[PDB]
């Protein structure tokens, strides 16, 4: 599964 | 005009008005006044500073992508231009860890202020690491390293595993080893720890909580299954 | 260091792309500060920049002004200098953008020298930004400004009428904007009604001779007379 | 519900 990481927000 | 309550006022305005840089300029000189932040304007400086250079960050990786890519027509503008935007993103993560040093991190207030201000001394030095490229590198991981483990001490110590700062400074953390000091193995581990000990006491609970603890679980479950590779 | 014309199009291009319409402004200001005339693609690239920034100013404006406006309501709290000074900041800021738009139209791109979709365009934004300066004009200044738009739209019209087909994309924005400045600036609905009602019918009258392509520029922009038409006319 | 002009 290819998507962005998540950081705060 | 120039009073602290006026510039808070402002902020506010510029806030819902979407003009960050001005909500920025208007939070940075309220923390100039020398008094400390509330929680409401924590976050009015957190936002303002965050879409700022989210705007920025978003444009050097686009601008970045065209550079790189261009291997075997190139452009002279194309790292002309990546290193303006590269200049006035650093300029921006400078004017923060500048306010964070001289006058919010402080020796003790309320654990929670204080892991805040730690948690964003992490991301502003993040931010530069994305694009350091000399000896500079090392040191900017460094202090990135430092503010980060500085405030996981902090909420370990002060604040149960449910509590939502706590989550998202674990978050930030992991992706920092993630992305950063190319540690996949401490970020699986990190966010997996996070998680699984935040599932343990999800129950004692109260809802307003609850709503912003599993919004960033949600964050590090997702973080997880990109990084593990699991569905 | 590289501001010769053809880097300063590449650098508006490349602004574009990372989203950065202030940048991308002032790189198409460098451009057409050169002196040269701007192709098609060129005087959309400066079109799209100051539409973006002025956009933003606008929507900036008009939450501000709105928030004023309840402030100075009958029975309200009814203090606080702090919103008619932003707001002021906020006003000065977006006629400057204008100034400096219709500065570079009169100096450098309308020349009576030009192609007529290109002096359409330009006679167009030059209706467009005294519009912009129209909706914050309070002062005795808002019949001059209001005057100063009608006629770069009339003097566009004219032009569109005798080189353009209806169904001409230029064409109908333009009428589609001169019909906007007749409903919320030059307090005319009559006026507006009748021009989108005019614009559209006769483009339709035409659809069937249209190419692949052309139908939906033209399409797109007869859509927005027809929500117009529906939201002043009521159906 | 806001009246358009270009774009």
């Amino acid at each position: 599964g290819s998507l962005r990481r998540g950081s705060t927000c | 005009h120039m009073e602290r309550a006026s510039l808070i006022q402002k902020a506010k305005l510029a806030e819902q008005a979407e003009r960050y840089e001005d909500m920025a300029a208007f939070m940075k000189g309220a923390v100039e006044k020398g008094e400390e932040l509330s929680c409401e304007e924590r976050n009015l400086l957190s936002v303002a500073y965050k879409n700022v250079v989210g705007g920025q960050r978003a444009a050097w990786r686009v601008l970045s992508s065209i550079e790189q890519k261009s291997n075997e027509a190139a452009g002279p503008e194309v790292r002309e231009y990546r290193e303006k935007v590269e200049t006035e993103l650093q300029g921006v993560c400078d004017t923060v860890l500048g306010l964070l040093d001289s006058h919010l991190i402080k020796e003790a207030g309320d654990a929670e202020s204080r892991v805040f201000y730690l948690k964003m001394k992490g991301d502003y030095y993040r931010y530069l690491a994305e694009v350091a490229t000399g000896d500079d590198k090392k040191r900017i991981i460094d202090s990135a390293r430092s503010a980060y483990q500085e405030a996981m001490d902090i909420s370990k110590k002060e604040m149960p595993p449910t509590n939502p700062i706590r989550l998202g400074l674990a978050l930030n953390f992991s992706v920092f080893h993630y992305e950063i000091a190319n540690s996949p193995e401490e970020a699986i581990s990190l966010a997996k720890t996070t998680f699984d000990e935040a599932m343990a006491d999800l129950h004692t609970l109260s809802e307003d909580s609850y709503k912003d603890s599993t919004l960033i679980m949600q964050l590090l479950r997702d973080n997880l299954t990109l990084w593990t590779g699991s569905g």
